[PDB]
RNA sequence: ACUAACCCCUAUACCUUCUGCAUAAUGAAUUAACUAGAAAUAACUUUGCAAGGAGAGCCAAAGCUAAGACCCCCGAAACC
């Protein structure tokens, strides 16, 4: 006999049906598209501009880091104050 | 055997067929939406992250709504979102 | 794995030295591992049984066994207890002798 | 895979043959014959 | 004419020498001795590890097996939720259900609970080492033949069988070529109607097929493909991430 | 002890032993002494002294604690300035 | 020489190997035991009637009613906060010398966490609370190599040994978010996300990385020369003038504190499929990635 | 047991050995399969020993039939008419030789 | 009694049909295909039994957690009961502790 | 054993429960079919590689991966 063709990974990105219920939600978000663009490059059709966060999500991204990640000067001043307190 | 679709998908599936499929689009979209209600019987945390006093670590917190029972008589009144607990 | 670079002097500061070229004219031969190291390891079982093993051996393994106990008899005081496995090309010695055997196998050209 | 014994007839015949010359039901009933064959042996 | 000569492209250890194999061709009945090919000693002349072959073949057969046998327990047999008779006073044995394993028509105490999987993976180097052992065994038993290409003068299947019989190849021969899309037309039509003769690509080569078929034949590109793929195993780092991800030198 | 969890199907860990015992990577277990903070006024200084060390467990207790603890706590840790770093390996141990 | 030839030649006279003549290696398959027959059938190794025979034994650690041994032991803070303690995989000078001698690490180029894991010198598990590597002083006598190494932690003797041979050692901090990126850049690039800037060290670690004696990456460079002289004087080795070395440019090559790799500004996107680098131009994006 | 098994008195055949000894074995028939692991011991036995055994006992006729079979067998016939059938299913060579030699001495 | 009085009909097996003659092909696709495919991906069978192995208890959770919402009402109830019984038997019964 | 069925001599049914049962302690009229040991934490044995092992994660001061091999059946009065 002759063997069936070897099972190869299907070339090209996979874009499922957004209106179909059985398609899992993790294949519809921008994270899925970002992964597709990285693997397949410009041939995936994903706009490179959409990779960087839009200004709508940047405002809380900097708000979160300002509130949760203090600057070097703020940390040094806090450390110096604590050093004086224990001294 | 196994169902083609999950059971919780059945209610959505019938909305796409029959007389329900001929309903106006704007009404269908409004009914499909499942936005959360304003908290009434519980106090929201108000922050995405909080510091645990026990270990001084930052962990994510969530607001879990408390189930509310609405008696059929409340449909004839305006309780403002309150109900039986 | 990248092939080791050639140093103008040997052995290297870490103690590594390339195998001698041409290989020694012996009935048996021992080849370095994929990391270019002598295949000598320590084995322990039951928490008290200590063995030294020699891997990657092809040829007359019995000649290697004869040479091993000849080299180890003056050090240990009697003929060492050894196990010969022909199918896997490995040699097992009771006790810990890795640092002497590595030194012994190094100067033989392996 | 369901496995069932298929040679039980021969397994009991090797015992019944030693009791063929006995008396009573213990020469043909395996349950009785096995107990007396052991005593005879 | 001009003989075909194949050398070993990968470096050979100094203490080992290449093993020579004859090169034939299928364009004629008597077209053997076309040339000589040099094989890597570490692939076609390794240790005859029969235990490696047995465990690799057993791994291949039993790793894709799924058993669908399943029997109902006493909790799945219909009915049997009522005590038949009172515990005492009836003069018969006590029971709590009519679907117990003791009862006729009841459940099964310890039966199959399918579907069940037997999937397990051998170490990657062991599976590769199994292919090297099988090739070495084939060379040592003189049932392995080396060809240049798999073009046939005619697509007649009976011609191929007669050629194999004349050369005393064996009852069954496993044919291996480079890529599925490079099959010559003659070899495809000849082997499609044959049972003991099978044609598979290089990627499809396996120990179980080699053991099942008495005779194995390979092309020169197949030999180089097998030499490159196998010799990458014994000189390589431990994988930081799966090899499907891009690497500095993978694919070669 | 939960040999197979209902959500993951894997062995669990008894948190009681974690809060009371410390395991060295060599297999030894380190524990405190019972009643070392109870009724200190009625105990002699020598008794109080020997009550406040860290002592090892025997073979049976070590096997008992290993079975109640998953493999996560048996790994080798590289904590910075760890006080018990020098005790994680045995030196000059024969048989 | 002869063992392989003898084994292979002996194979020639043997019959053809097939599927009907294979067996496992001896000692590799312990036969399964079944509770059948006189030997293992009467009680199946369960003993006489009781809890053990009926398989209703109490839970592990239960001694039949008395207070459990593990319960009666008082609690102590042995493993408190263990999931928050910092861990560093130790790196020895012998291992570094072993890597350099075998060529697995290139000394002519700057060496950091990415280079060490690429050469398989160390294994990092950020999910296991790892925070990088520490350079230990083991085998400092036999170490002789001029390298530029970047490690999260270092000892005073390890620094002295590196600087004795004219090398440069610095200490830098990597947050857990970017530590996984540094060890495995390839999986991160497949995520399709712009390169983020690494966070500053925590408040407790700020003094460590701002001190010249620790060779911190945030310390004052002007305080370095006096620190090196003190180490050279203490250990009695003459401090070489590496400014006159031909590799002075390579030694001075250090990454920005907010940078991850070398020559890759935060916010860039790597496209391995088409071998391209994409950089943003929005002024808000540029300010975020550079501040 | 003895009570469940017929018995006989000790005796010989035609006072064998009184004037001369006559070998009681008269015929041997061997069934051997060309292919099959069960006949390997039987096969190698006739490669090296059946020739020497034939010369040792000239009054015994040996038949070697090669046919497909699952259980190799040997059949021994004596002058008194007794027939003995022994299986050679998966035995070695040194033990079939002892088995074959035993039938020769039997009366 | 208990045994057949006639020989069962002989069985004929084709040792060289399509399936037998090519069993094991492409099982080394990962080694010989630049690791673009895994032999586990060649597994054909139940959704919850593709490249995974475990005891009976573990198979029940995996089936329930992945396809439990699609099972029939009677089957789901029996599966829930099986998990409860298996959990009790494994965690509370046995010769060893 | 015997020439010989019996006659001669010798011999206190089986399982289970108990220190101890021919026991007058339980179970079994007989035949056929059905009917009861499920798991890999550690350790042991055997391959592969080796200061590295593993087809992301995990472990490692000779270890890592893989395989083999140990954990029964029926029966309540009850509760919701
Ligand atoms: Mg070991
Ligand atoms: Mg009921
Ligand atoms: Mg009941
Ligand atoms: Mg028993």
């Amino acid at each position: 006999y002759r063997a069936r063709p070897p099972p190869r990974r299907r070339p090209g990105p996979r874009w499922p049906d957004p209106e179909d219920l059985l398609t899992p939600r993790w294949q519809l978000g921008p994270r899925y598209a970002a992964k597709q663009f990285a693997r397949y490059g410009a041939a995936s059709g994903v706009v490179p501009g959409s990779l960087w966060p839009s200004p709508e999500q940047l405002r809380e991204l900097e708000a979160e880091e300002r509130e949760w990640y203090p600057s070097l000067a703020t940390m040094q001043e806090s450390l110096r104050v604590k050093q004086l307190a224990e001294e | 055997p196994l169902h083609k679709y999950p059971v919780w998908l059945w209610k959505r599936l019938q909305l796409r067929e029959g007389i329900c499929s001929r309903l106006p689009g704007h009404y269908l979209r409004s009914l499909e939406e499942e936005r959360t209600p304003t908290p009434v019987h519980y106090r929201p945390h108000g922050a995405k992250f909080k510091i645990n006093p026990k270990n001084g670590q930052r962990e994510r917190v969530e607001d879990v709504p408390i189930p509310i029972y609405f008696p059929p008589e409340s449909q004839r009144g305006l309780w403002g979102g309150e109900g039986w607990i | 794995i990248p092939d080791p670079p050639k140093h103008e002097h040997y052995p290297t500061p870490s103690g590594w030295q390339p195998p001698r070229d041409p290989p020694p004219n012996l009935p048996y031969f021992v080849r370095r591992s994929r990391m270019h190291n002598i295949p000598v390891y320590k084995d322990i079982t039951h928490g008290n049984r200590q063995m030294t093993v020699i891997r990657k051996v092809e040829g007359d393994i019995w000649a290697l066994q004869k040479d091993v106990e000849d080299f180890l008899s003056p050090l240990l005081g009697k003929t060492p207890v050894t196990q010969v496995n022909e199918v896997t090309g490995t040699l097992r010695i009771k006790g810990y002798f890795d640092q002497e055997l590595k030194a012994w196998l190094l100067e033989k050209g392996f | 895979l369901r496995n069932r014994v298929t040679d039980r007839y021969f397994r009991i015949q090797e015992v019944l043959k030693h009791a063929r010359h006995f008396r009573g039901r213990k020469n043909r009933c395996y349950r009785l014959a096995v107990r007396t064959v052991i005593r005879a042996f | 004419p001009e003989p075909v000569l194949r050398k070993v492209e990968l470096p050979v250890p100094t203490h080992r020498r290449p093993v020579q194999a004859w090169v034939e061709s299928l364009r004629g009945f008597e077209q053997e001795r076309v040339g000589l090919a040099d094989l890597h000693p570490d692939v076609f002349a390794t240790a005859p590890r029969l235990d490696i072959l047995h465990q690799v073949a057993m791994w291949q057969k039993n790793f894709k097996r799924i058993s669908y046998a399943k029997t109902k327990t006493r909790a799945e047999v219909r009915g049997g939720g009522r005590k038949p008779w009172p515990q005492k006073g009836t003069g018969r044995a006590r029971h709590g259900s009519i679907r117990s394993p003791l009862w006729r028509g009841g459940g099964v105490a310890h039966g199959p609970r399918g579907p069940t999987s037997y999937y397990y993976m051998l170490p990657m180097k062991v599976r590769a080492l199994g292919l090297k052992v099988a090739l070495t065994v084939k060379l040592a038993q003189d049932d392995l033949h080396i060809m240049d290409s798999l073009e046939l003068p005619t697509g007649d299947p009976q011609y191929l069988t007669e050629l194999a019989h004349y050369r005393r190849w064996g009852d069954s021969v496993l044919l291996v070529d480079l890529t599925h899309e490079e099959m010559p037309q003659s070899i495809v039509e000849a082997t499609s109607r044959l049972k003991t003769f099978n044609l598979i690509p290089a990627v499809g080569l396996n120990v179980h097929s080699m053991l099942k078929h008495q005779t194995l034949v390979l092309t020169l590109p197949t030999v180089a493909f097998l030499e490159d793929k196998l010799l990458w195993q014994d000189s390589r780092y431990r994988p930081l991430y799966p090899f499907s991800l891009p690497y500095s030198d993978f694919p070669r | 002890l939960t040999y197979f969890s209902a959500r993951k199907g894997k062995r669990k860990t008894v948190k009681a032993v974690i809060d009371r015992f410390l395991r060295l990577h060599c297999g030894l277990w380190v524990r405190r002494k019972a009643g070392y903070k109870k009724k200190l006024w009625k105990k002699t200084p020598a008794r109080k002294k020997r009550l406040r060390e860290f002592v090892f467990c025997n073979k049976t207790q070590s096997k008992l604690l290993d079975k109640m603890t998953t493999s996560f706590w048996k790994r080798r840790n590289w904590y910075v300035d760890d006080p018990y770093q020098k005790y994680h390996d045995r030196t000059n141990l024969k048989v | 020489q002869g063992g392989g030839a003898r084994a292979l030649d002996l194979l020639r006279g043997l019959p053809r190997v097939s599927l009907a003549n294979l067996k496992p290696n001896p000692g590799s398959k312990k036969p399964e035991r079944r509770p059948r027959g006189r030997r293992r059938g009467r009680k199946c190794g369960r003993g006489h009637k009781g809890e053990r025979q009926r398989g209703t034994r109490p839970r592990l650690g239960f001694e039949g009613g008395q207070t459990p041994f593990y319960i009666r032991i008082p609690k102590y803070g042995f493993n408190e906060g263990h999931s928050f303690r910092r861990q560093y995989k130790p790196l020895s000078l012998n291992r570094l010398q072993y890597l350099i001698d075998l060529g697995r690490v290139d000394p002519s180029q700057p060496i950091d966490l990415t280079q060490l894991v690429n050469g398989r010198g160390v294994t990092i598990q950020p999910l296991k609370r790892d925070y990088g590597v520490q350079l230990v002083e083991e085998g400092a006598d036999t170490f002789t190599a001029k390298v530029n190494i970047e490690v999260q932690l270092a000892s005073e003797l390890a620094i002295a040994a590196i600087e004795k041979n004219g090398g440069v050692v610095t200490t830098a901090f990597y947050d857990p978010r970017s530590l996984d990126i540094v060890c495995k850049p390839v999986p991160f690039f497949l995520r399709g996300q712009p390169i983020p800037k690494r966070m500053l060290p925590p408040e407790e670690l700020v003094p460590y990385y701002t001190d010249a004696k620790n060779r911190g990456y945030l310390a004052d460079p002007a305080k370095f020369p006096e620190a090196r002289l003190e180490l050279a004087r203490k250990y009695g080795y003459i401090l070489p003038d590496i400014t006159k070395d031909e590799l002075f440019k390579m030694l001075c090559t250090r990454k920005d504190p907010r940078q991850i790799f070398f020559g890759l500004a935060p916010g860039w996107v790597v496209n391995m499929a088409d071998k391209k680098i994409l950089k943003p131009t929005d002024e808000n994006l540029l300010k975020y990635y550079t501040s | 047991t003895a009570r469940g098994t017929p018995s006989r008195f000790l005796a010989s055949v035609l006072h064998n050995g009184l004037g001369r000894y006559v070998q009681q074995l008269q015929r041997l028939s061997f069934s051997v399969s060309r292919d099959g692991a069960s006949s390997r011991g039987a096969r190698e036995f006739v490669e090296r020993e059946v020739i020497d055994f034939a010369r040792r006992n000239p009054g015994v006729v040996i038949y070697v039939n090669s046919r497909p079979c699952c259980v190799p067998r040997v059949v021994a016939e004596y002058l008194n008419g007794a027939v003995r059938e022994e299986s050679i299913h998966c035995k070695s060579v040194e033990e079939i030789s002892t088995l074959v030699q035993k039938l020769a001495d039997q009366s | 009694i208990g045994i057949r009085l006639t020989l069962p009909p002989p069985k004929v097996v084709d040792r060289w049909n399509e399936k037998r003659a090519m069993f094991g092909v492409y099982d080394n696709i990962g080694i010989l295909g630049n690791f673009e495919k895994h032999p586990k991906e060649l597994i054909r069978g139940p959704i919850w039994l593709r490249g995974w192995k475990g005891n009976e208890l573990q198979r029940c959770i995996r089936k329930r957690k992945m396809v439990g919402s699609r099972m029939f009402a009677d089957d789901l109830h029996n599966l829930n009961k099986r998990i409860r019984y298996l959990y009790k038997h494994f965690n509370r019964h046995g010769k060893f502790r």
